[PDB]
């Protein structure tokens, strides 16, 4: 069976930095492209950055296109995004999402962590 | 939805599907040449054809041009293509020569080919019905061998230059020369007609065949294999050859084409839409053929096999008899005939046209650097008649012959086939090749694809290209005649000058970088951005 | 970036009866690029439709989708209170990617 699990999220001050993580396993983790979405506490989504398969094309949302680094590990088949500095608006819930095909959606979605910037 | 295909599927539906599918078919001894054929279409025909569509897209250039982005070792493979379309565009019009002689011949009360009291005619003539009665000839057959083509003996023996077909070259590269010129394409109101019209007449010409008496035996003849005895890697190279001309790939053109595709489209599905069109296209024309030789059989009291040419004028005597046998012939005739121009020329147009904006590339800085284009159109066009005017000469027709298999056919293409997949499956990458299709069309080649380029297309390619030197036979023109050496010698050089390309342009870049040898090697391997 | 609004954001039901709900884009989207996900109060989303029409892999065959162009729609023959949820609508044509305002059935 498929799954996603992600990691790292926690507390930081505003401007601070951090580091998220997402593990995946049960399909061949460098066959498919990989996105983060962000839930706000309105519970209203938001796409962040989406890495393709080998990592050469990498797209990112107009809010964090100067802040939000994402990467992937084929190897160790985990999946990284690194907020450099985290504003007031970035505290939300990250999901890792899996989405080879821009023809059928995203396929699954991972349980997710909270971030607050308190 | 349509409107896009019915305006660049005339591209590449032309002679190819209704002139030379048939006569390889024939050569070939008729239905065993069908399960090679779809070995080779299912196996890398649909899947290359996809792959070219890509590469325009991804890289928005021409032959020359693309495969620097892609692996500069191998490009070489533009060069290849480039002088391949430029020998294909000598001798495809020559066919278009005989269309168009054919037409103005039909401007009769009585059409020349019905009958033999003409003066033309050996005494050994007799009417087809008459020959149920020995060394008997049939009026169709020798009206093409001797008023039309007036053939020599052999390549040996040139001959005069035809007259009456010079100036049907010369008109044909002028219809060429002023619609290159003005920018004539398919998207006009007449659109709907010029695409539509060929279609109709394979109807007409279908219906026609089936009807008659000895229809069945040709059906026959045309769909039961004969797996014990043909074999030989003739049919096989014929099968590959046949798939790879028809759908134009190699030859780069088609690259060039597709660079002015939309992303947006779900090119997969078009790319099985044209594949299954033109191959069906071509597939039906092979039973009204095929058909009427049946009847011609039956009428002459001759095998299926002895009909007919076993060469390139098969369609230039089948379809003329089966015009004998329609009401009113001069109007089918002459619709036949400007539906043959109609078809041929609205891709004899894609390839010059391919031709030059692939050239242009050379020196942009002074070919494209103004008025120049306009002159340079007439120097293409001024070359490829002068060299036409070989295949008119009365031997012409072996010179169109030797062409026909080596210059852009046969062993070449599989060479250039076999490059192409090798450098983008294995060199490049497939997995990076994947990586780039998701990001253009949104989701990945799959495994059919995949397979087809990283083993079937490869394994095909360089198996034929074995199996024919394994088991070598030679050329000839008719069941009969057999080439000399010295022209097997030059049908060769065709071939060379296109698969030479690649090595030839390996060891000019790997000489002309610097570095070590490795450093050459891994410098010239990787893409430029 | 193409925004995409959803017309009911909050809704009434009842068992057994029908209900539809819409989705509207800012610029057109092909019918390939717009999918509907399906999120249960306090759980990950999942995806539920993935074309015009297409039906997921888990999803009841009570539900349908339609539309073109700018306009799309997703309906329910008849719900039952396990469909109490909030749906999604996304595109995909286009970066930047983006969501729907989201639909909730309250019953
Ligand atoms: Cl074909
Ligand atoms: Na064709």
């Amino acid at each position: 069976e498929v799954q996603l699990v992600e990691s790292g999220g926690g507390l930081v001050k505003p401007g601070g930095s951090l580091k998220l993580s997402c593990a995946a396993s049960g399909f061949t983790f460098s066959s498919y492209a990989m996105s983060w979405v962000r839930q706000s506490p309105e519970k209203r989504l938001e796409w962040v950055a989406e890495i393709s398969s080998g990592g050469r094309y990498i797209y990112y949302s107009d809010t964090v296109t100067g802040r939000f680094t994402i990467s992937r590990d084929n190897a160790r088949n985990i999946l990284h995004l690194e907020m450099s500095s985290l504003r007031s608006e970035d505290t939300a819930m990250y999901y890792c999402a899996r989405g080879e095909v821009r023809q059928r959606g995203f396929d699954y979605w991972g349980q997710g962590t909270t971030l607050t910037v308190s | 939805k349509i409107d896009f295909v019915l305006s660049v599927a005339g591209g590449f539906v032309g002679l190819g599907n209704v002139w030379r599918f048939p006569y390889l078919c024939y050569k070939n001894g008729g239905g065993a040449f069908l399960i090679p054929y779809f070995i080779f279409l299912f196996g890398s025909g649909l899947p290359v054809f996809f792959l070219e569509i890509i590469i325009g897209q991804y890289t928005s250039e021409g032959g020359i041009t693309c495969w620097e982005k892609i692996c500069p070792l191998f490009s070489g493979i533009g060069y290849a293509s480039v002088v391949i379309v430029s020998l294909l565009n000598v001798y495809y019009i020559v066919i278009l020569a005989w269309a168009t002689y054919y037409l103005f011949q039909s401007f009769q009360k009585e059409l020349p080919w019905a009958h033999c009291n003409h003066s033309w005619n050996t005494p050994h003539c007799m009417e087809d019905t008459m020959r149920k009665n020995t060394n008997f000839t049939s009026p169709v057959i020798e009206f093409w061998e001797r008023n039309v083509l007036s053939l020599s003996p052999g390549i040996d023996h040139p001959g005069s230059l035809k007259w009456d077909l010079a100036l049907c070259l010369l008109l044909v590269w002028l219809v060429c020369f002023f619609c290159i010129w003005k920018g004539v394409r398919s998207t006009g109101k007449v659109v709907y007609f010029t695409a539509t019209f060929p279609f109709a007449m394979l109807l007409v010409l279908l219906v026609r065949g089936l009807t008659l008496p000895g229809a069945g035996a040709g059906i026959k003849f045309y769909l039961y294999p004969d797996i014990t005895r043909l074999e030989d890697p003739q049919v096989w190279i014929d099968a590959g050859t046949q798939i790879f001309f028809s759908y134009a790939i190699c030859l780069g053109a088609m690259t060039s084409l597709g660079s002015y595709n939309k992303y947006h489209n779900n090119v997969y599905r078009d790319c099985m839409l044209l594949g299954c069109l033109n191959s069906g296209t071509s597939f039906v024309s092979g039973f009204a053929i095929f058909s009427i030789l049946g009847f011609m059989a039956q009428e002459q009291g001759v095998d299926i096999a002895d009909v007919a040419e076993s060469g390139p004028g098969l369609a230039f005597i089948a379809y003329p008899k089966a015009v004998t046998m329609m009401p009113l012939p001069t109007f089918w005739s002459i619709l036949f005939f400007i539906m043959l121009l109609l078809l041929g020329l609205d891709s004899q147009f894609v390839e010059v046209e391919g031709q030059i904006t692939s050239l242009v590339d050379l020196y942009p800085s002074f070919l494209r650097k103004g008025y120049r284009r306009e002159i340079f159109i007439a120097f293409v066009c001024s070359i490829s008649y002068l060299l036409g005017l070989t295949m008119v000469t009365e031997g012409g027709m072996y010179v169109f012959q030797l062409f026909d298999y080596y210059a852009a056919s046969g062993v070449c293409l599989l060479w250039v086939a076999f490059f192409e997949c090798f450098v983008i499956a294995w060199i490049y990458g497939g997995n990076r090749f994947s990586e780039d299709i998701r990001d253009m069309i949104g989701f990945p080649p799959g495994p059919w694809m995949k397979y087809s380029w990283a083993v079937i297309t490869p394994v095909l390619c360089v198996g034929c290209f074995i199996f024919s030197l394994v088991k070598y036979v030679p050329l000839t023109y008719n069941k009969t005649y057999v080439y000399p050496n010295w022209a097997i010698g030059l049908g060769w050089s065709l071939a060379l000058s296109s698969m030479l390309c690649v090595p030839l342009v390996i060891v000019i870049r790997l000489c002309q970088t610097e570095g070590p040898f490795l450093v050459r090697v891994k410098y010239l391997l990787t893409p430029r951005e | 970036e193409n925004v995409l609004t959803q017309s009911p954001a909050i809704m009434s039901t009842s068992p057994g009866e029908k209900v539809t709900m819409t989705c509207r884009a800012s610029s057109s989207v092909g019918s390939s690029y717009l999918h509907w996900y399906q999120q249960k109060s306090g759980a990950s989303p999942k995806l539920w439709i993935y074309s015009t029409s297409n039906l997921a892999s888990g999803v009841p065959a009570r539900f349908s989708g339609s539309g073109s162009g700018t306009s799309y729609s997703l309906t329910i023959s008849s719900v039952e209170a396990e469909d109490a949820a909030t749906y999604y609508c996304q595109q995909f044509s286009g970066y930047p990617l983006t969501f729907g305002s989201g639909t909730k059935l309250e019953m």
